[PDB]
């Protein structure tokens, strides 16, 4: 009986929202002054003692393709790409004409040796220089043969310098006073669904920039089951995204033990190309493994067989394209990587059992990588990359925790389903990592009736 | 982050130094910070017009009107969970806060000088 | 902007989510921010060392000397119009801003810890 | 700056308008204003959940445990020139602060509500 | 030839630009402090008891 109003301040209310996140590293790097790329000065070091509020009884909504970490981590990414290689070195006047032969070792030519006149840093004198770079940098311009460089129609090219790093460290994101992230703990969670265990945190995990196509590398596992992902499974314009629950290890490598030059263009500005290859000549070869693999592509598709539940399925390999569209394409060590992965997606799956591979030969799938100095990633239209040569020689030992897919056309030829590689995005990858993540905004002050009054 | 933790009980069971560089981390944690301060301070500055300067729970002297909500107050305070009185009465609120601002305030300080002259 | 509406009445009649960007009208809206944010907390540190910290009429314990005003209280209640009482005593405001610092809560809290050991 | 000035008397003796540009003065000034607003605030924020919103002496109801310290009264309000006895209680304090939040404030509220249903 | 040329990218003053050495004083923000010492010989690395 007599009802009043009452005021509360600290109730358990939130509401959606989008806000700006800051990074958050730790003291376990950050003994030396360097700066690399994914600046880490000015990330926050992170707390030795995080906290995780479990919750109660509530059925929060997720969705893994609307989520607005990932347009932030998208434009976090591209941005902080170009602090580094704003102050470095403009390669203006290395768009002329080139002369050249071939190295004495063919398809193995990869290599070019060119020569090239340069106006030197003193504005009146004309030097001649000598380079090797390699074939997939060059395009021939009409016996002589006579051409130039790849990217000097439509891009102004800058090169990285050296004693700045590109390995991939991990990124926390944090959110501010008066927000906090929620996070599912459901075992096998789909995209877009509602939930039942949910957790709050102020942190998130430890998310790795791994630039990479057609495959995730040094990423997250799942548990007990491969779980697939997709927006809408029955179109085919949407991209699938596996992952795993066991890893599958790759190993790459570049056998050479090439030097690097130092032509100086312009005062304060050195030009570091290619010089000479001491040794044999060789490829660049990645062996994946094949018992290993064979496992996990055939218990993809006991998932797949349940979404298709008639038709046949089968892998085929992607269709023509730019070399850094169509295959397998990564960093390691500073050289960047373009495998093609047709011995991968090669096969025809009746009943989860096959004929195309055959047990009569030897394990360890080989791969041919190649090699490649401009690099226009995240498609720029005006801008791009050279990254300077790395002396000595290069390994990798990557750690394959899922993979990307797509479907082609809705054509009846039969009772056949073809899957090939070819999620056509960089948000794909961010996806990966972020989709059990949710902002949300708290709202601390209620209202509520019960039996007390003021006095005077 | 004290709270939250009673976010599924119900209603009446939960009874460093760097300098300032304008790159892409810093312009961040800058907004983050102007986000924080300014949050803080409009709940601050709600609750200081309505007498509940420094309390967590304040009564008043609103009588509660029964087109607001027809409930019970052991009916409210047992089953419901904050969550779904949030949205129960989110038409409601912003009238409620003009009554907590006049009717309980404007007429409680001047009244109260009215006794000091005594 | 609920005030200025009795700025002629007599003085006992009136009784969104966008990123940070450092452009050239991010720069402005960051400088007006901080502006709205300092110029609310110095008006209540101000209010806080008097004991007037969540009140909008606060008595005192400060005589009111005759060397600031010589006029009656009906006579500047009744005729005055605020912005004129403002510029009457504008010299004199710094000194009773002292003696409402001391002299109405130093003498307060320590006295009120002298009644507490009983 | 008018503390300090008894900072050697012991503990019982003591009883302008410029367009934001961002150079590289005008980014200094900007975090010193930053600096200088969250200082305060989260001192405020601190005396405010301790029942102690608006006052500089504030008694509480949190009995003194003899393992912090084993001192008298008047040992320590006659010797001990507040530098020193920071020092000697600094394993202690937050601990202490735990002890202010809850046992002098969440039972006070809570049991004050229980007496305005009379 | 000139002096830098081959080593550094070089750039004129311009005139009506003044290099002349007008004071600086050092402000520390509000919650801060600065002391200073006022002992007549005071060396380096050392107490005070004028501050
Ligand atoms: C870089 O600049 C030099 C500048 O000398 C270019 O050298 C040029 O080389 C050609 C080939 O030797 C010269 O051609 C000459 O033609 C006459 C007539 O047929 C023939 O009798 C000579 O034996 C000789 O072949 C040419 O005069 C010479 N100079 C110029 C100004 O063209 C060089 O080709 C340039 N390199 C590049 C990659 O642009
Ligand atoms: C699918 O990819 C596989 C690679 O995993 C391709 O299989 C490879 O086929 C060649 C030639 O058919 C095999 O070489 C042969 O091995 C036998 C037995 O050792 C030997 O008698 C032959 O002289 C020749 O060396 C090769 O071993 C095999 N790869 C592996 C890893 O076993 C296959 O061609 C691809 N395409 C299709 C449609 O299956
Ligand atoms: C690329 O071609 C140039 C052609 O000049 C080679 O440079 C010369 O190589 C010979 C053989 O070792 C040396 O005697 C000369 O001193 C080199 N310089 C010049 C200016 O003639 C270069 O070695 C070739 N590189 C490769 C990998 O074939
Ligand atoms: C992810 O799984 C959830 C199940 O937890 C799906 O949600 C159901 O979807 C069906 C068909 O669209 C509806 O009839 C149900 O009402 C949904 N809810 C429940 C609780 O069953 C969700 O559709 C799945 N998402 C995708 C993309 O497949
Ligand atoms: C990768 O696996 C291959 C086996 O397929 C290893 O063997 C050599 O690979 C090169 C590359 O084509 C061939 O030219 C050689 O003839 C192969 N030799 C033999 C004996 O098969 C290769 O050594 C493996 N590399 C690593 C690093 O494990
Ligand atoms: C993978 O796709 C390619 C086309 O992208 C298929 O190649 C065609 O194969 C048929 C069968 O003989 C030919 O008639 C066509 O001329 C081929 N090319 C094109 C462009 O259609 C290939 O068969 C597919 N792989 C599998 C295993 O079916
Ligand atoms: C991917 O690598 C494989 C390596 O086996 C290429 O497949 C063959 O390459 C040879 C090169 O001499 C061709 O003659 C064959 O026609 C190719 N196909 C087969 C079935 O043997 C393949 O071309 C590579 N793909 C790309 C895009 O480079
Ligand atoms: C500056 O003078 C002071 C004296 O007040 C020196 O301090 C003493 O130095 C001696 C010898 O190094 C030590 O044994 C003492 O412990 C120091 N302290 C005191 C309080 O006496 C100080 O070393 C001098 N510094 C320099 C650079 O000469
Ligand atoms: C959740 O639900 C269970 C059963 O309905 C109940 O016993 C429990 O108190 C609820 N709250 C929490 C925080 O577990
Ligand atoms: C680049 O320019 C050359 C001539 O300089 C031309 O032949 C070639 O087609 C151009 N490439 C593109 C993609 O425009
Ligand atoms: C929810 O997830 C947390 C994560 O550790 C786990 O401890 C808890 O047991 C889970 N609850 C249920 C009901 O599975
Ligand atoms: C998914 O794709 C199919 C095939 O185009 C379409 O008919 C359907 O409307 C889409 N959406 C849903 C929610 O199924
Ligand atoms: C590569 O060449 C350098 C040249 O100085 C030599 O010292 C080094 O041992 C070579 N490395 C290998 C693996 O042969
Ligand atoms: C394939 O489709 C037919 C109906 O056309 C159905 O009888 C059969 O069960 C389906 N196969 C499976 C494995 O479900
Ligand atoms: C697939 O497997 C079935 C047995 O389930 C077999 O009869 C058939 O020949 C296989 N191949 C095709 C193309 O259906
Ligand atoms: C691939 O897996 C199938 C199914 O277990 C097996 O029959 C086949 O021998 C495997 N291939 C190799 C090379 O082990
Ligand atoms: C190649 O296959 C063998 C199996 O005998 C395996 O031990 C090895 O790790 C494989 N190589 C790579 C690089 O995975
Ligand atoms: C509100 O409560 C009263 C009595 O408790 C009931 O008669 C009425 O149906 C309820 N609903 C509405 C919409 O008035
Ligand atoms: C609140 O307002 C909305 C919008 O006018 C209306 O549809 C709804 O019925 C109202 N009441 C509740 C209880 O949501
Ligand atoms: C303004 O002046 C008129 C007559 O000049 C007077 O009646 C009125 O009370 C004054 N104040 C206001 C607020 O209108
Ligand atoms: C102040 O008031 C007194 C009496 O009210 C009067 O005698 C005096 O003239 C007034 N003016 C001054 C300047 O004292
Ligand atoms: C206030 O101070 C000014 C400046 O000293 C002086 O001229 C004036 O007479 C003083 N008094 C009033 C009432 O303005
Ligand atoms: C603390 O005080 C008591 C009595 O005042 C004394 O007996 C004891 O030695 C002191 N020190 C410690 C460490 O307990
Ligand atoms: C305070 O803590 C430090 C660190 O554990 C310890 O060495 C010291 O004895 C403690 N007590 C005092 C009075 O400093
Ligand atoms: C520039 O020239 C001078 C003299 O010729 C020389 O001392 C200096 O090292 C040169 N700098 C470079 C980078 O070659
Ligand atoms: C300390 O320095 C101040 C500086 O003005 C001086 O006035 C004072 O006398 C000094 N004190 C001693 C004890 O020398």
């Amino acid at each position: 009986a007599k009802k009043w109003v009452t005021v509360y301040y600290g109730v358990p209310v939130w509401k959606e929202a989008t806000t700006t996140l800051f990074c958050a590293s730790d003291a376990k790097a950050y003994d030396t002054e360097v700066h690399n790329v994914w600046a880490t000065h000015a990330c926050v070091p992170t707390d030795p003692n995080p906290q995780e509020i479990v919750l109660g009884n509530v059925t929060e909504n997720f969705n893994m393709w609307k989520n607005n970490m990932v347009e932030q981590m998208h434009e976090d990414i591209i941005s902080l790409w170009d602090q580094s290689l704003k102050p470095c070195v403009k390669l203006t006047p290395l768009c002329v004409t080139l002369n050249c032969n071939n190295v004495n070792t063919n398809n193995t030519g990869e290599m070019k040796n060119c020569s090239f006149n340069v106006t030197t840093s003193i504005r009146d004198k004309i030097k001649k220089e000598y380079a090797l770079f390699y074939k997939l940098d060059v395009v021939p311009l009409e016996n002589i043969t006579n051409y130039r460089l790849i990217n000097c129609n439509t891009s102004v090219i800058t090169q990285a310098c050296p004693k700045v790093s590109f390995e991939p460290i991990p990124i926390h994101y944090c959110a501010p006073a008066g927000f906090a992230i929620l996070k599912c703990n459901s075992k096998t969670f789909n995209g877009s669904g509602p939930c039942t265990n949910v957790s709050t945190v102020q942190c998130t995990h430890g998310i790795r920039p791994v630039v990479s196509t057609q495959l995730l590398l040094n990423g997250s596992l799942a548990e007990e089951e491969i779980v697939i992902r997709s927006e809408n499974i029955t179109d085919n314009a949407k991209t699938i995204i596996v992952q795993l629950n066991e890893a599958v290890e790759i190993n790459c490598t570049r056998p050479n033990n090439n030097t690097r030059k130092s032509i100086h263009i312009g005062p304060g500005r050195a030009f570091y190309a290619t010089g000479d290859i001491i040794g044999n000549i060789r490829q660049a070869h990645c062996n994946i493994s094949k018992a290993r693999w064979n496992e996990t592509l055939g218990q993809i598709v006991a998932k797949l067989e349940e979404q298709f539940p008639n038709k046949t399925i089968i892998f085929n390999h992607s269709s023509g394209g730019d070399p850094e569209i169509v295959t397998h394409s990564f960093n390691c060590g500073g050289e960047f990587f373009y495998c093609n992965t047709t011995p991968l997606f090669n096969s025809t799956w009746n009943n989860t059992r096959t004929d195309d591979y055959p047990t009569g030969g030897e394990q360890n799938i080989t791969l041919q990588c190649r090699i490649k100095q401009i690099i226009n990633m995240w498609q720029g239209v005006g801008k791009a990359m050279y990254a300077p040569p790395i002396r000595g020689q290069i390994r990798c030992s990557s750690n394959i925790t899922g993979l990307l897919l797509t479907r082609d056309g809705g054509r009846d030829q039969n009772g056949t389903e073809t899957f090939r590689p070819g999620g056509g995005n960089m948000r794909d990858n961010w996806r990966s990592e972020l989709y059990k993540y949710k902002v949300v905004k708290i709202e601390p002050l209620g209202i509520a009736p019960t039996a007390c009054k003021r006095r005077v | 982050l004290g709270f939250l933790g009673a976010a599924g009980s119900t209603m009446g069971a939960a009874s460093q130094q760097h300098m300032l560089q304008l790159t892409v981390w810093g312009i961040k944690q800058l907004q983050a910070r102007v986000l924080a301060v300014e949050r803080y301070l409009r709940d601050q500055q709600l609750l200081g017009i309505w007498g509940c300067s420094g309390k967590i729970i304040c009564c008043t002297n609103v009588p509660w009107n029964d087109s607001w909500s027809n409930k019970t107050i052991n009916e409210i305070w047992d089953n419901m969970t904050w969550m779904q009185w949030e949205k129960e009465i989110d038409n409601y609120t912003q009238h409620i806060y003009t009554l907590l601002e006049v009717s309980q305030i404007q007429q409680e300080k001047n009244e109260q000088e009215l006794l000091e002259l005594d």
